[PDB]
């Protein structure tokens, strides 16, 4: 899921900007 | 953002600099 690739580790940067709305 | 955990901070915090504001937004879902 989100916090579970963000937090307990690292997501994508591209995915994590897609975070933006 | 580096590679080391992020979470909400990070994420809210590399969010802050990926989109800068544009009102972006991070969840569970």
């Amino acid at each position: 899921g989100i916090v579970e690739q963000c937090c307990t580790s690292i997501c994508s940067l591209y995915q994590l900007e897609n975070y933006c709305n | 953002f580096v590679n080391q955990h992020l979470c909400g901070s990070d994420l809210v915090e590399a969010l802050y600099l990926v989109c800068g504001e544009r009102g972006f937004f991070y969840t569970d879902k």
